[PDB]
């Protein structure tokens, strides 16, 4: 009925989608084969007892997609939703937007069209990608504008792996980030920033894991998305719709980059000594270091807040904790938004994956905040562009793919305007 | 699927290519003949990148051998893994340039060029998609540098889309192996800068230093040197050929490590490299490798990076790593070594990890560095060229073969412009 | 009772007939010996429990007919139906129309006459042949004028293998195609185009078969013919007669070249994780690339469409899907034909041949549309004629068989008139 | 059923025909005597096309042997498969033309013509239906060209319906084997242009090149060359003699390959042709043959097609193909090689497939190309004829035997007209 269509672009998107789909299949008891009501919101039941996710995997290189084809979930995904290319963008937004994307965007467009034709209550689209990767910027932006012009006001959500100010695999990340942000600002309804270094720190200090691989990061991201989607996939005291997210956390269309936070992130041995309360988890979540974006919110302000509690939490307890923290002077809120809160209570306890770093607990909270600290990073990011543009470094690479030198300056001034809009 | 054509020139190029082919066959689990004997499906998952499926469970390398003398290719045929190659792919001359670039590019190359272009076009079109060309030669010799320059020119005018990397062996500054090696180096560099996307500088004296000191071996041999260079090559290509937690390919390295079209020269580095007894006294951890990658001793380029500055750095790793530790380690490198790093390139370090470790080592790392130290090398060559041009020594051989003094003047001017650009960007 | 007469001309006709009759014999459970009520429409039970097809195989070269004599179905036919020539036309319409056909058409005429004399409810004739083949053009034309003059208004159906613009075996295909199209234009009640490259593509990237042979092409063609004839050979909610096709899909007698499409075209590997409904199969069929004729219908318009759904499909579902697609803007219909739809529901599931690429499924759809884009190809074909006639190439070959140079010009202008009729 | 008469002239023609008969017997599984020993019904399904039944379950080839000397026919009789021929078929003179066209067409042929026409008429009428004639001779020698021209003239005036093809061996440009070979070539061409439906040009020098390089054989022999030509002939005829998924015959080839009545000279080519070692390093696939299909090195005609243009092309394949791949391969060949293909013949490639592959090879192909490269060859002969006619060299032999200078003038005029038409259609 109320289906949602997932898109994964780039290697990061593919890995995150794999983790998310295994997590949901475990949550609904779906076998890797696909066997065993809200599951219809994400998995179509075809023929007899067989179920297939409404997912599309696309990349300009066949490595990760082929690995997914060889994964245990091969019996889950129907073969042709997976898309493979020949030449990767190679950390080049122009390569992934003009060279290869311009002739393979139609394939993913047809895939999502045939998926949407068999769904009647499509709430919106989810996209997972990375700014640093050339594919995850260029092809993401391209398919995003295709979806926007094919749908207009249909809600779309973006999960961008925002490269860290110091952890950035591609040395040309500022160019791709600026270009793709200029390209995606107008039509991406709501993009969520995620910092890899922040996740590393949170995992190492709270979960007390010395050496976590990307598997743990993918577990955390899948848990976040599961907490987000539990409203549609499960009943609750106050269910929240996807349209409400862009209705609440968008004071103005320009500023639509809210960050996310999770609580609690503890090991089982820690979980023995800790009993869960709404107040403790909420104040821990509002603690700046618990956020997976490397920015101090207290350096800015707060424009909106959205708590998502899952489990058995009394609404009076949530109201009391939220009011008490609102009374606290630690966090400042913008004057023209005195009432910028939203609370979603759900009766589904968070799912635990076997071998997972997270420990199964009754209560859990996912927080979404549109703070002002984000612009800070943007400014720094813009500064990086300057340090890589005064010498015109790497310009020839993007010039060779069909760019125009003026577009770089246009994107730079556009993002300067976005920054000073705060 | 992104097939790669292997081309080797000269004795050094052919020997290094042979060693590289045995290393690759070991990595892919290929027997001494070519029959598949891998232990995992991932060995044959991308086997087509360096092999073609012959009839009857057989695989032949995508290789081409070029020489102006029929001797060393005969040794390759009679050497280990000699039956894996397709005999017709071998292409040999009959004269021998004799360490003369003009002979190896205008007189004796003008007839083998047709055959080598025919065979390279055969290999290119017979495959699905040719990602690029990897060459192996030395600039000191005559047939090597001349054939490499001719091949890169013809390929570039034929395929302006596919990137090519050349593993050229720089002449050793410590000994002038051939009196005419500055001329050959200058001409080869002048052709490479325009017709090659990137180059790696490897010097025999650095390999000797590593063997005696780092590897602690009493008797170095060319086999060991070729083995180290082949290990570097395999580590570079393992990102494409094997799945990785953060995949990469040749285009990724080119885009990350090339800030300007003409500043595309690189330094290789490998780790770990330990003697027989040292292996049990050092833990096989990532910090134990990061301490070993960043030092002038482990750079196979005869130029200390500490004098100059690092433009860019790329680091590929293989094995079982929780590479957030690699991230914070690169942060430590950026912090402590801030002086040696350029300032106008924020976060100048590229990092990639391939799941499968190399055969015999549980975990290893390879380093690709673009810095201003190589400038000195090039700078030095210039004076030698001048020191060998004012007296007009050995100009008769090149003049008689169809070259000109204006050609040498233009080549020297281009070399001076390139070294001036490296110095200016410091 | 309600019999239909099959005719196969040339090697293409012989192979297609072999595949189609083995498919029918499988459908009715007919043994290769011919043993084991609607089967009476194609097989005449004679003597005792022995049924023989009402098929005539004719060729100017005795290769394929002899191969049929040595086939597994040798005893299925009484050996008098198979007809052999001595010299093939060799990709020469003049040879197959004037040299050898003029004195051997009487044999097949007598064969079909005595086959029709023992049938009282003869619905019509199916004819299979190829335009490129000299036999399949010349002998088909000659026999078809003989049938038209001997029967007048009796319905005739043509299954022509329209040569592709670039996949064409004989280099002299344009001459024969133009000549035979001009010669059969007047009598062609309803002729179906089939472009081999289109079937190659549809097999390769839908059925995922890397290397298909004419066996699979013949399987698909036999499936198409079985879907068409299931109305006569089986009951359904809305059965359709052969006269109804030429009644519906002929807005004017001149333009009578409808193309065909099939759905679904998949293997069991995809069929495990895919369900079938009328809407999905119908919108997949309406997609231009699924058509086995190399044209884009969006370049032109639609005059009529006839969809045969075989299996267990609810008529209300068919009506809803058809109305929804009618509302879709991607397909445009001519103004003076607002209601040009025909729907035929049959309860017989599509038969699957053992070892066949197609996977057994409950539902199947065969679509027959009259689009304008076909004229495009004709114009292109006519253009080819000019490129092969301005130099008078290959003229002597046809002159040697008794042609007149004016015939080429009159055929060219006739097909120009046909093209500009659109 | 479409029986074919085999006629051979001269030593070259007789040897090639003998080799062809051993190849055909091998293909049909016939012993050294003539008794049937086939393995499948399809072997005897069309056995009558090249054989006639004989009492005792025997089979005799439908062949006629013609010569002006009793030596090479005696050698053929005493050679391998000498008992398969019925002795009555052999016909020969006692004089020998001695490399003179006039002697082989007007003095010594005027007596053997009656016997050879009688025997060919006997073979024609005694059979069911004569599809056509295949001839084997050379245009350099005396009795060969003259006898071939006389037979084609008489057959054409006798059977104006059946198509005949001539496997004439063009004289090698690299060596003038006979000093008077330009005269014989000119006269033979002047007769073949009107009295023969089509011709295939085969040169000894190209066969030598293929044997030395493509086949990589140190010791070429006439046996191997005759074997290659016989393989070409068998591959051409296998479409008629065996069932195919897309059948074809001689008339199909004639119609497809002949755009104009006088433009009927073709280039034959074969594939695969690999040495002893390379056979295990090539995937026996259709692309592996198409890469060996269109190039001047594999054409056994001494004329580079790249200089000219392909008017038309035909390809006959044998084995197990999914020939949609063959169709798209021809499309790709049209695409990338658009320069070498004529423009006013859309889709100028004809393709046919025969199920049964030749013995010893799982899959093979054969090429029949009509192009303007042969023009050069023809053009060359023209001036050579002039170079030997202005000085009136060796005119005494032809003049004394009944010819005339006007005859040579008319022949040269027609020859120049043919080459001019070929150049005009470029
Ligand atoms: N947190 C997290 N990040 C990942 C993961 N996998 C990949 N990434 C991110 O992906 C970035 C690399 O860029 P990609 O999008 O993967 O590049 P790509 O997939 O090769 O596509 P191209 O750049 O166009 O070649 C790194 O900076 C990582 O931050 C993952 O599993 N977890
Ligand atoms: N799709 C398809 N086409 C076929 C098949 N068999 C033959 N053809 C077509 O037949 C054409 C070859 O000419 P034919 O129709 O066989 O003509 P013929 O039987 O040789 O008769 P003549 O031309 O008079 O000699 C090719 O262009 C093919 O498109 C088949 O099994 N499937
Ligand atoms: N690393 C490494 N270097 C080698 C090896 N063999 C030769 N070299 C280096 O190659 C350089 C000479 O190049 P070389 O290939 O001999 O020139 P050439 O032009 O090909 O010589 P020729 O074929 O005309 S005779 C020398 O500086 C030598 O140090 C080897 O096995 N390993
Ligand atoms: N391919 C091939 N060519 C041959 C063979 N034998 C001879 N030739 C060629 O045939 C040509 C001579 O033709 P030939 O048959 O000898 O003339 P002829 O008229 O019959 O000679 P004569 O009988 O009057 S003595 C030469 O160019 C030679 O190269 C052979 O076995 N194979």
């Amino acid at each position: 009925m109320r289906e949602c269509i997932s898109i994964h672009v780039g290697q990061a998107g593919v890995q995150i989608g794999n983790a998310c789909w295994e997590l949901y299949c475990l949550e609904h008891g779906i076998q890797p084969d696909g066997q065993m009501d809200s599951f219809n919101t994400f998995f179509s039941e075809t023929g007899a007892g067989k179920h297939v996710p409404r997912a599309v995997f696309v990349d300009l290189e066949p490595t990760v997609v082929d690995e997914v084809r060889t994964g245990t979930y091969r019996q889950l995904f129907h073969p042709e939703q997976l898309i493979t290319g020949k030449e990767d963008a190679a950390n080049n937004y122009a390569r992934g937007h003009y060279t290869i994307g311009k002739e393979i965007v139609d394939l993913v467009l047809d895939r999502i069209r045939k998926l949407a034709d068999q769904c009647t209550g499509l709430q919106g689209f989810l996209i997972f990608h990375s700014f640093g990767g050339g594919t995850g910027s260029g092809f993401t932006s391209l398919l995003m504008e295709r979806l926007s012009v094919d749908y207009g006001k249909k809600s779309k959500l973006e999960f961008a792996i925002y490269p860290a100010p110091q952890v950035s695999t591609a040395v040309v990340e500022p160019y791709n980030s600026i270009l793709t942000t200029h390209t995606t600002l107008e039509h991406s309804d709501c993009a969520f920033m995620v910092d890899n270094e922040a996740i590393y720190d949170i995992c190492r200090r709270n979960l007390d894991i010395e050496r976590p691989t990307y598997t743990n990061l993918n577990r955390l991201i899948g848990q976040i998305v599961s907490s987000i989607t539990a409203s549609l996939r499960f009943d609750g005291a106050l269910n929240v719709d996807l349209t409400e997210f862009q209705t609440n956390l968008v004071p103005y269309p320009r500023i639509h980059f809210p960050l996310v936070t999770y609580a609690p992130v503890i090991s089982a041995e820690k979980a023995y000594h800790e009993q869960l309360s709404v107040a403790e988890i909420t104040n821990a979540c509002f603690e700046p270091a618990n956020q997976m974006v490397k920015c101090d919110p207290r350096h800015g302000k707060y424009m909106a807040c959205c708590m998502l509690y899952r489990g058995d939490v009394v609404p009076k307890d949530v109201n009391a904790a939220i009011a008490t923290i609102k009374t606290k002077r630690t966090i400042q809120f913008v004057d023209w938004c005195p009432t910028g809160f939203k609370v979603g209570i759900n009766y589904q306890p968070p799912t635990v994956v076997p071998g997972g770093d997270l420990a199964k607990v009754q209560r859990a909270v996912c927080m979404l905040s549109n703070t002002t600290a984000i612009a800070e990073a943007w400014a720094r990011l813009d500064h990086k562009f300057d340090l890589m543009y005064a010498k015109r470094a790497f310009v020839h690479w993007y010039v060779g793919e069909g760019m125009e030198e003026g577009e770089f300056s246009e994107a730079r001034e556009d993002l300067a305007a976005l920054e000073k809009d705060y | 699927m992104r097939e790669i054509v292997h081309i080797q020139a000269g004795q050094c190029g052919n020997q290094i290519g042979a060693k590289f082919w045995e290393i690759i066959s070991d990595e892919h689990g290929i027997d001494a003949t070519g029959a598949y004997h891998g232990d995992s499906d991932l060995q044959l998952e991308r086997i087509n990148v360096y092999y073609n499926e012959a009839s009857g469970g057989k695989y032949v390398p995508r290789a081409v051998l070029v020489d102006l003398e029929p001797g060393t290719m005969d040794s390759v045929r009679s050497g280990p893994f000699g039956q894996i190659f397709r005999p017709d792919n071998f292409v040999f001359g009959q004269s021998g340039a004799g360490n003369n670039w003009a002979k190896g590019h205008y007189t004796e190359g003008a007839e083998l060029v047709d055959s080598v272009l025919d065979v390279v076009r055969k290999e290119a079109e017979s495959c699905d998609c040719l990602q690029g060309f990897q060459l192996t030669h030395s600039l000191g010799g005559g047939t090597g540098s001349g054939m490499g320059t001719l091949l890169i020119s013809k390929i570039r005018e034929e395929y302006p889309d596919r990137i090519m990397n050349t593993y050229s062996v720089v002449p050793s500054p410590k000994v002038s192996d051939t009196v005419v090696e500055p001329y050959n180096a200058t001409l080869s560099v002048h052709q490479l800068v325009e017709n090659t996307d990137e180059t790696y500088c490897i010097d025999n004296e650095a390999l000797y230093d590593i063997c005696f000191r780092t590897l602690k071996l009493t008797t170095p041999t060319y086999g060991d040197l070729n083995h180290l260079v082949s290990l570097t090559m395999s580590g570079v290509t393992t990102c494409l050929r094997f799945p990785g937690q953060l995949n990469a390919d040749l285009r990724k390295l080119a885009v990350n490590m090339v800030p300007f079209p003409r500043l595309h020269f690189f330094m290789p580095g490998f780790a770990p490299l330990t003697s027989r007894g040292s292996q049990q006294y050092r833990a096989l951890t990532v910090p134990e490798l990061t301490q070993q990658m960043f030092d002038a001793k482990n750079m196979m380029a005869a130029c200390d990076p500490r004098h100059g500055r690092y433009l860019t750095v790329a680091a590929i790793f293989r094995g079982r790593m929780s590479m957030k530790e690699v991230d914070e380690q690169m942060l430590n490198i950026q912090n402590k070594n801030s002086s040696y790093f350029v300032e106008w390139i924020p976060n100048n370090v590229k990092t990639a990890v391939c799941d499968i470790p190399p055969r015999g080592l549980k975990m290893s790392a390879t380093f690709i560095g673009n810095s201003t130290a190589i400038q000195e090398l090039f700078k030095r060559i210039s004076e030698q060229f001048t020191a060998m041009f004012r007296r007009k020594a050995f100009l008769h051989w090149y003049t008689g073969e169809g070259m000109d003094e204006m050609e040498f003047t233009e080549a020297e001017s281009n070399m001076n412009d390139l070294v001036s650009e490296y110095q200016q960007y410091q």
